[PDB]
């Protein structure tokens, strides 16, 4: 609790995101019981329907609050149109780092491209991870923002996962020892968190990498798997946020 | 910082001359509060002022830390070097002042200032006068 | 490994385009076969024809794999040498070949390009002789 007293203290940028809160998002007040909210604080409950440009603004200040380090609570809930949130409790046997290389992710990708072709279609991906070090190791969490197929559509392919034996087999190659039950069915109808916003006395996922394969509509079983670079020269929090459907890195699928 | 506490709170304090010729406090109870029993809505007669100086020490802290954030704020935008500097000087000098909010000399001193502002003569002496309003445990 | 090089361009008849895949060994008929499929393949000839390419056949040399090429770096009589323009790691596999994801090579820039383009060369460090 300390510590927050003293980000508040030595961090400007905490003070401006504190102003902020405190007067212009004053107004975009939300009942506790409503859904119409899209950005969360559990720090002190407070739930927010921001409009876009009051969106992107809080984005950037998180953005440059994380830069600097700090903590925060951030979440938010997915709505009738969003992206894909995932998670997996990647309880290992052993503590040790099973290192994911990028054709392991780009194998993840290819069997979870296989597995929405069978549904409506017209690609940005991110890879986070835990900081590891911690009894049954690390998890990992994969974003899609780019499209909004918020429905039954996404327990359609939760389950799909759910039997699914390759994505297994992919953890068995780096010693895994829980090949299901890792994701939660829960993964896409939960709120999520903002990155940077960790869980209370938990570190934040960092992110790994990330991949840009091209979308094609010639072809129900291409598996193309392009990779992003320089990611740095962006907004990450603003480029993964769900709702951010204007975000300069991503698109609108 | 008495004539701000006057204009926040000149609803809950009144100040009078004995015939003694010593000030006296009287201040308006509201439910809700530490009290005696059946004595809400009427003037209690005060040695001290107690809640005086407690709102002092910690209601008016908000304000001070408003301004703190207000300055803050004026200092964040870009403007001139001269501008900045002169902001980063009252600052400097300002953030001193609000230690002084809590040190018991300086808030004997404010109370004895306020004591003229808050004064409001021929009350005494009219106090209790109407015969037709009885003071009673419920109000 | 995938190798893509461009001519400046601004010439007549166009420019030519070279791609290198050193990673296999099997310089036999098998080529030519590949050639001859080539010839009469017509999804090139499509993917150049969104590129405005009025020559889909005969740009590819029947002889493309049964004359002497040149190093990168070498360029022909009073022409420029060709530049690299991209590369690719599309992955191979032994079981299910299908997979064609296309993944973006890294760390062109800090090679020795030259040892690693040469055909000859099968101690290439980016590149190895499947």
């Amino acid at each position: 609790t300390i510590q927050l007293t003293a980000q508040r203290k030595y961090l400007a940028e905490v003070q401006a995101l504190e102003t902020l809160l405190t007067r212009e998002l004053s107004v975009f007040l939300t009942e506790p019981g409503s859904k119409k909210t899209n950005i969360i604080n559990r720090i002190t409950g407070k739930t927010y329907a921001l409009p876009s440009t009051e969106l992107l603004r809080l984005y950037e200040h998180l953005e440059q609050c994380r830069k600097q380090g700090a903590l925060m609570y951030f979440l938010e809930r997915q709505g009738t149109y969003s992206g894909l949130m995932l998670d997996y409790d990647l309880k290992l046997n052993t503590n040790a780092v099973p290192p994911l290389e990028p054709p392991a992710l780009s194998r993840l990708c290819h069997r979870i491209f296989v597995h929405i072709k069978n549904s409506s279609v017209l690609i940005h991906f991110f890879f986070t991870l835990k900081p590891e070090v911690v009894q049954g190791k690390y998890g990992f969490h994969v974003l899609i923002p780019g499209l909004k197929l918020a429905a039954s559509t996404k327990k359609s392919i939760i389950g799909s996962l759910q039997h699914d034996a390759t994505v297994q087999k992919i953890l068995h190659e780096q010693g895994v020892t829980n090949p299901e039950s890792c994701l939660d069915p829960h993964s896409a109808s939960v709120p999520s968190l903002l990155y940077g916003s960790s869980k209370l006395n938990h570190k934040p996922y960092q992110l790994k990498t990330g991949f840009e394969l091209v979308f094609d509509s010639s072809d129900p079983d291409y598996i193309p798997i392009h990779q992003i670079k320089n990611l740095e020269s962006y907004n990450l929090v603003s480029e993964l946020s769900l709702t951010n459907e204007q975000g300069s890195l991503v698109r609108p699928v | 910082i008495a004539k701000v506490i006057y204009a926040m709170m000149g609803n809950k304090f009144v100040v009078d001359v004995d015939s003694n010729g010593k000030y006296v406090w009287f201040e308006f109870v509201l439910p809700g509060q530490p009290m005696n029993q059946g004595e809400i809505w009427k003037w209690r007669k005060e040695v001290n002022p107690d809640e005086l100086h407690i709102y002092i020490s910690e209601n008016f802290s908000r304000v001070m830390d408003r301004i703190t954030e207000h300055i803050k704020y004026h200092l964040s935008q870009p403007h001139e070097s001269n501008i900045l500097n002169y902001y980063k000087k009252l600052l400097k000098a300002f953030e001193r002042s609000k230690s002084k909010i809590f040190n018991d000399s300086f808030k004997k001193g404010v109370i004895r200032q306020a004591e003229f502002l808050f004064r409001q003569r021929s009350f005494i002496q009219t106090l209790d006068t109407n015969p037709h309003l009885l003071g009673v445990g419920n109000g």
